[PDB]
């Protein structure tokens, strides 16, 4: 039904720079929010950060208010997250995924509703 | 984080539950505690939305609730397929939007 | 100074007399036709203000760049060596553009809050 | 689209084009009164939307939660399947309700800010 | 109550009632000329209140302090054993005062506003 | 002239829920703001929680705002405190008091003008 | 809280002083430093309120000041029935309404 | 071209208070916003007050938001600043200076333009 | 406070590098690392402001510049006279405005 597909690079060092990217596919991409969530190797899932529908609003968890800027584009059905920095706790396969925020006009989400296949981030 | 057992596992055909307790404010202040359920090598599917909702393509054996700061995942009728990490997930305000538990092996 | 005393002073200075311009805003056929024009006028502004997020300041902020081709003077020049006469006529033909920037910004701006309200 | 032309969108897509329409509100006897009415009404709209404290706003969240009887049906019906006609005339008969309710919440809220700002 | 009832109570009690009185303000040529002057007054109002930072509401706090001449009674007296119609008999001489104070006191806010915004 | 009497439970276990109230007559109710202060067995006061003359307003110490809850009834001259979770640290004496905030029309009080005679809370 | 004294003592018939010392964000900042009168087993009774006021009922012997961030409580004329604990309390703000110190034992 | 000269107190003890001023002139005082930097006396530069050109608007580091007040007088050409308690650790020369803040119709600064020779305060 | 090398020397002629380092909330984010002279027992003078700009009666020999969080201070054609403890400046947001860093003894 939904196509999430991460694209992304390989090995960085740290205090460099990695731009993921995500194309998406099989729904209005305009019409929901997104976010990006990481998961560490070895370990579970954390949410890094969010995006609106609309890409006006960002949000992000606050170890990576200072490094990762997200942003969408959604005549080209891509998001887009640049991250600056990237010590050794960032290590870590990224997804990119539907849902979590809604616009006051649509019904609640806080959730995340589909998922890609996940970029591996190696510091 | 939230707070999740290490293993849950039982026999095929029983009935298991996988806690996750969190805090006042976020699992007990909010009714959005989704769970996820991701294969090994796999993204996280969904299989709880809110408190006790359900996807379209998830089957009858999963479900769930939430007494005070304790939420919890039901899998009755355990199938030889549903060997997977699973995730919990709350909402907890503005400042902290996401809190995911640790994995729970089944 | 009194009513427009300050319309040959700098553009700096003759910002702090606004409330004396505003206050003489509002101070049988043909009389009433002009009063009621005045009144029409008069709220044709308050609106514009409105629509920019301006509705209760003098003196407001908003969120458009200058773009520069509108006037590349720095700010020494444009708030300490000009009248706001001589700014009115040098960006006249810029103004409608400008509006209309104005309204894109507010219109976004209100969007945008009622998304962060609707959070929980 | 121009003045009126989100009359039959939904209600969603025409809640972005509300400058549109407010900006044409403004835009011998016989005509002397005509106009006079159309300043008095327009007049009374804003000092509704000041009473309820949206003086500024051409979209304004408040603090009366929805009644259900007004309408029982879903946002996704609502935003999504409606027109604002079609809305306008399901809860016409809850109209005035809606209204006196909004009123006592900003006197309630003009309260509690003037008790909050008289704490040291 | 209605229209001006509370015109007799305590000027703490006939504070509640401040929707009744500003909704009844709105509600061939001498009437017209009386509908004209009718939303002159009404409008010159607004702008006062605009110029004071009170564009939005009812009760209204500032930055000016009591000046004690103006009238040294302590709250308990002028709150719960005066109408407004005593106040306002009361204080006439200074209305005027006060009104000057409270534009001066607006003009240094909104320039200390802009300054705040201006730093980066 | 002033009688303000508490009503409450007696032994709660950790993670319980209890409810007090405050009967007071001899004084116009609704004229005056009210709070909780609290005094361990062994040591001295300390303020718990306040609520404006119309019950619009409610203030906490940070212990106990996520826990208590303050409300009254002008109809019933009734102060209430809901408490949930109620750790060892709260066993205390629960004083309602009348004063301490004064709503802009009123002077200042800042004081706690009468006292009640308190509801012996053992966790 | 607010540092006082543990315990004040003297003669009958003499003078004494409790103080009460904060910091600048309360006592200093603000002049409203009341002052209790606890009997043992008893709920407290309001003795000084603002910071040299007294509430109607109480005598004379009873009086206060503030000078920088201390304030102080003064007992004349020592009566056996004045055996009490006494607190003081200081408005601190609108994040912390009140503090008060600890109890002294006259 | 700018002549700023420090006046100021000697020995001081602790919980004390003491007052600087700044005489300025060779430029319009009214123009410019100023401030107050501190050395101790074998130690670096560090900032401590600002105050605009207007004087409605005063800004601190925090070590200092409880302590010392900033103010100034644009027909005396005169800046000022009253200190209170005074620790050990506020032994330093106190230098006034000009620039640091722009009032919006005005180029940036964010640099200290102008220096004078500085008072010193012993604890 | 940013950190810069205890201390920086050549010979007269040569061209010496005084380096900044800081944050990304300061040197990082905004375009204000201003630089002073202070020699001993003297008011600093001012040298470098914004990034690269310098004042009036400054000579040629002072520059400077800024990469990722690190800015410096370039003195080329040392002299006998520029013995000197340097500082840079950075503008730091609302909350806090300036920060220095440690003296640098040419
Ligand atoms: C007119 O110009 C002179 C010379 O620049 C100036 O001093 C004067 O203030 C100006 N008038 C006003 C009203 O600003
Ligand atoms: C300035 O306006 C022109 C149109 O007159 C436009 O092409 C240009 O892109 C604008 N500048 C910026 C920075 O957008
Ligand atoms: C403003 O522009 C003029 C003309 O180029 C120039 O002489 C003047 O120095 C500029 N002022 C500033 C502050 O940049
Ligand atoms: C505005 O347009 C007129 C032509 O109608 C032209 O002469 C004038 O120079 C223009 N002004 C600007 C600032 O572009
Ligand atoms: C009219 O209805 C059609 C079909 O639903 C829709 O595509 C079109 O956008 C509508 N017109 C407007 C102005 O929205
Ligand atoms: C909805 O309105 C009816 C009156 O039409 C009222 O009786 C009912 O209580 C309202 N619902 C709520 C939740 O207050
Ligand atoms: C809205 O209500 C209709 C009618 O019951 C239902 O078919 C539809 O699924 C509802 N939508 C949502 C989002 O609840
Ligand atoms: C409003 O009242 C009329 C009767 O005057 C009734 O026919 C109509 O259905 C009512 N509408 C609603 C939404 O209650
Ligand atoms: C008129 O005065 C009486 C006596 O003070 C009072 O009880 C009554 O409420 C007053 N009327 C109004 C409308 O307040
Ligand atoms: C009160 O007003 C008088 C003028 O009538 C003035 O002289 C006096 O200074 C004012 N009081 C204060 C505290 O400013
Ligand atoms: C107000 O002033 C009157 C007259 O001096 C006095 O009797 C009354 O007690 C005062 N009330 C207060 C609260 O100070
Ligand atoms: C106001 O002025 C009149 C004289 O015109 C005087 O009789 C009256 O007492 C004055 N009122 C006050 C409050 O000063």
């Amino acid at each position: 039904e939904v196509q999430l597909v991460e694209t992304g690079g390989g090995l960085v060092q740290p205090g460099g720079s990695l731009k993921l990217s995500c194309r998406a596919s099989g729904y209005t991409f305009s019409s929901f929010a997104m976010s990006w969530v990481r998961q560490a190797p070895g370990k579970g899932l954390e949410w890094v950060s969010l995006i609106n529908d609309r890409g006006g609003l960002t949000f992000y968890v606050d170890s990576v208010k200072g490094r990762f800027t997200i942003s969408r584009d959604n005549s080209k059905n891509t998001l887009s997250l640049q991250m600056h920095s990237l010590r050794d706790g960032d290590t870590a396969v990224y997804y990119c995924a539907t849902g979590g925020m809604s616009s006051a006009l649509q019904s609640s989400k806080y959730y995340f509703d589909f998922w890609g296949q996940g970029a591996l981030v190696t510091v | 984080a939230l707070t999740q057992p290490p293993s849950v596992s039982g026999s095929p055909g029983q009935s298991v539950t996988i806690s996750c307790t969190g805090t006042s404010s976020d699992i007990g202040s909010y009714n959005y505690v989704s769970w996820y359920q991701q294969h090994p090598g796999k993204a996280p599917k969904l299989m709880i939305y809110d408190v006790t909702q359900r996807p379209s393509g998830v089957s009858d054996r999963f479900s769930g609730s939430k007494s005070g700061n304790t939420a919890s995942l039901t899998i009755s009728g355990l199938q030889a397929d549903d060997e997977a990490d699973y995730y919990c997930s709350a909402y907890a305000g503005r400042q902290t939007f996401y809190i995911f538990g640790g994995g729970t092996r089944l | 100074d009194g009513f427009l005393g300050a319309a040959g002073s700098t553009m700096g200075a003759a910002s702090m007399t606004l409330t004396v311009q505003a206050r003489n805003l509002l101070s049988g056929i043909k009389q009433l036709q002009a009063r009621v024009l005045a009144v029409e006028h008069y709220l044709r502004d308050q609106q514009l203000l409105g629509i920019w997020g301006c509705s209760g300041k003098l003196i407001c902020c908003t969120n458009v760049p200058w773009n520069s081709s509108w006037s590349n003077r720095n700010l020494s020049e444009i708030w300490d060596n000009m009248t706001w006469l001589q700014w009115d006529k040098e960006i006249s033909n810029y103004t409608q553009i400008i509006y209309g920037l104005l309204e894109e910004s507010q219109n976004q701006q209100e969007k945008n809050e009622q998304d962060l309200l609707a959070l929980d």
